[PDB]
């Protein structure tokens, strides 16, 4: 304990560019688990359209699908607008 | 009599570390000494323009 | 006195000023008065060979709207 | 004010020095362009100020 | 040629302390460059009697290097009494 | 005529040249401490064009400023040698112009003219700082009053 806290001491006085860097750098490995939009970040990547949305024939029993791109059923993203 | 000229060990108070820490990190005397050359910037040139005035004797 | 100092960085502004109004207005020029068309992918690349060939006139900064339709 | 009284200053400079033509030419050959008082004038035609 | 109020304020912010109440460039205050005649004074020796050389001369009065031996129990003596180690400073201590 | 556009070429260059002259970092002895002095901003050398260059190779006037000896006068001639043309030498002070205190001694070559070609010769001991400003200027007329392109025309 006192060692420690006094090797941080004597590091932050000798040397406080890599406590900096090791400190900053540390933080980028373990926040990125624990925010709560880096799920979110996925989905804005998958939101966004490269390619076409290439059409599917229809054979009956696919109500997820819509029939028209105005339809109330399928994929919606009004999450991200308000985003 | 003599003085003493530079032995000045620093203080290692958390407040001190941090004020030596902030002044390596963040360029201090490197900004303090800008601010002095802009200070004498903006002063009067010692300058004299030649033959049209001359210095003194 | 510093103002000495402004007459040659004046110049100076002017000097970099004349590239970034230069090439504005030589695209604004060439280009139909519309500003000059940014092609980073191959679909504005196609996009501009289309309007080159409907143009007629083999140039892409001449945009005929519902008039050249019925 | 001080902006402008410098910048009034500058144009008691261009007057003081008989007009444009005057301020050019001490501008041009004398580098300088402050005015002053004439406190005499030899035979060989030097003003002093 | 001074200097507007408000850079006034900015060359002394920028230094942290008050240029114009000492300036490097001289004014006014300097010394006017025609002064009065002086008049200098004379010497001890400008004294119209008993001003004798034999008895002011400084030439004369010097001797051969004496001499304390030629090549033709005592205590240990030092050409000196060792120096005293110097006090610190008052006005001013460790910098 | 021929000649008029060779004079106003004529002024075109050496203009160039005078008002763009640069002394060399040439210092020698007590002479050169006060050319300081007229670098210094009192005087402001660099104000009337000229800088103050190392490396003959870019430099124009060598300011001779102090005593020129024995042991040294190999490496002036080897430095004047790789100034380019034009070159001038101007002698500065009495030690460069002759011998100065020490002309009579054993190691001193009397006269910095003895190794070089010397332009003109600025005295005092040591000058002062301002004495060879009007020596630096001075050469910048006889910069101005030279022909060349006059003799080339009429060669
Ligand atoms: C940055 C520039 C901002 C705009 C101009 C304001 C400015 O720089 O004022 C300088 C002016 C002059 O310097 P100073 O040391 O205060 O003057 C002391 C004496 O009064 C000085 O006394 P003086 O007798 O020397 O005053 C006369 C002087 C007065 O000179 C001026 O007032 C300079 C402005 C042009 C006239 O004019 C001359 O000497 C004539 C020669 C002018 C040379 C060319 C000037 C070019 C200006 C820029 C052109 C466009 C680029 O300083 C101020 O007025 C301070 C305010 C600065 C405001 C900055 C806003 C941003
Ligand atoms: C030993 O002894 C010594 C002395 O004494 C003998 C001295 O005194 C001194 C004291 C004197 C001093 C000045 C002190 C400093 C001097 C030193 C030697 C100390 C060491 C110096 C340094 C560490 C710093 C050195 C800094 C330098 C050299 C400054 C450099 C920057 C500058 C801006 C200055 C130079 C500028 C130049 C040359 C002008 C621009 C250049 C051009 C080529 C001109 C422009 C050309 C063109 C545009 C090309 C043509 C094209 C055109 C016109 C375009 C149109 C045409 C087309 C065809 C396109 C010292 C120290 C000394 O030790
Ligand atoms: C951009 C610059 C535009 C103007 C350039 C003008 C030409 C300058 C060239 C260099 C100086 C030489 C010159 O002017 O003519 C060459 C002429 C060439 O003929 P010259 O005979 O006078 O050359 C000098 C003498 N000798 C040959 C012995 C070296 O030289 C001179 O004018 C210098 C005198
Ligand atoms: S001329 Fe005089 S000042 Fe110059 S180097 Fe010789 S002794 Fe020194």
């Amino acid at each position: 304990a006192g060692r420690i806290a006094s090797f941080l001491k004597n590091a932050w006085a000798k040397e406080p560019v890599l406590v900096a860097s090791f400190a900053i750098g540390g933080l980028a490995i373990i926040l990125p688990s624990l925010s709560p939009y880096t799920n979110y970040a996925i989905r804005i990547n998958r939101a966004t359209p490269y390619n076409y949305p290439v059409p599917l024939r229809d054979d009956g029993n696919m109500p997820d699908v819509p029939s028209h791109p105005q339809d109330p059923q399928g994929p919606s993203l009004e999450w991200l607008k308000n985003l | 009599t003599y003085k003493f000229v530079n032995m000045r060990e620093p203080s290692m108070d958390m407040k001190s570390v941090t004020d030596r820490a902030a002044q390596t990190l963040l360029w201090t005397e490197l900004v303090r000494g800008l601010g002095m050359t802009l200070s004498y910037l903006f002063r009067e040139p010692a300058t004299i323009n030649y033959p049209f005035e001359k210095g003194p004797l | 006195m510093w103002f000495e100092i402004l007459p040659g960085i004046a110049v100076m502004a002017a000097c970099l000023f004349i590239p970034g109004m230069a090439t504005a207005h030589i695209h604004k020029f060439t280009n139909g008065g519309k500003e000059k068309r940014v092609a980073h992918f191959s679909y504005q690349w196609n996009l501009m060979e289309r309007d080159r060939c409907i143009s007629g006139v083999n140039r892409y900064h001449v945009t005929k709207g519902l008039e050249n339709i019925d | 004010m001080e902006l402008v009284q410098v910048l009034r200053r500058g144009l008691q400079q261009v007057s003081g020095h008989g007009g444009l033509r005057g301020y050019l030419r001490v501008l041009f050959r004398a580098n300088d362009v402050r005015v002053g008082t004439l406190v005499g004038e030899d035979k060989y035609g030097n003003k002093y100020y | 040629a001074s200097a507007t109020r408000v850079i006034q304020l900015l060359r002394n912010w920028a230094s942290g302390r008050d240029l114009q109440a000492k300036l490097q460039l001289r004014y006014q205050e300097i010394s006017k460059r025609t002064q009065p005649p002086p008049k200098l004074p004379v010497g001890p020796s400008h004294k119209l009697s008993n001003n004798y050389y034999c008895t002011r001369d400084g030439r004369r009065e010097a001797m051969p290097p004496s001499i304390v031996m030629s090549s033709q129990e005592k205590k240990a003596v030092t050409p000196a009494p060792p120096i005293k180690r110097w006090e610190l400073s008052k006005d001013q201590p460790y910098l | 005529r021929g000649e008029y556009v060779v004079a106003k070429l004529d002024d075109l260059v050496n203009w160039a040249r005078r008002s763009s002259l640069w002394p060399m970092t040439f210092g020698l002895a007590c002479c050169a401490v006060e050319m300081m002095h007229m670098a210094a901003p009192r005087y402001d050398m660099d104000r009337f064009g000229v800088v103050f260059r190392a490396s003959p190779r870019q430099s124009d006037v060598m300011i001779v400023a102090g005593t020129l000896t024995n042991k040294m006068a190999p490496a002036l001639r080897k430095v004047y040698d790789q100034m380019p043309e034009p070159r001038y030498v101007v002698s500065m002070g009495s030690c460069a112009n002759g011998g100065g205190y020490y002309h009579y001694s054993y190691s001193v070559v009397r006269g910095c003219d003895r190794i070089v070609p010397v332009d003109i010769y600025v005295p005092g001991c040591p000058p002062t700082a301002e004495a060879l400003l009007y020596g630096i200027l001075q050469l910048q007329r006889k910069i101005k009053r030279e022909k060349r392109l006059r003799i080339w025309y009429r060669r």
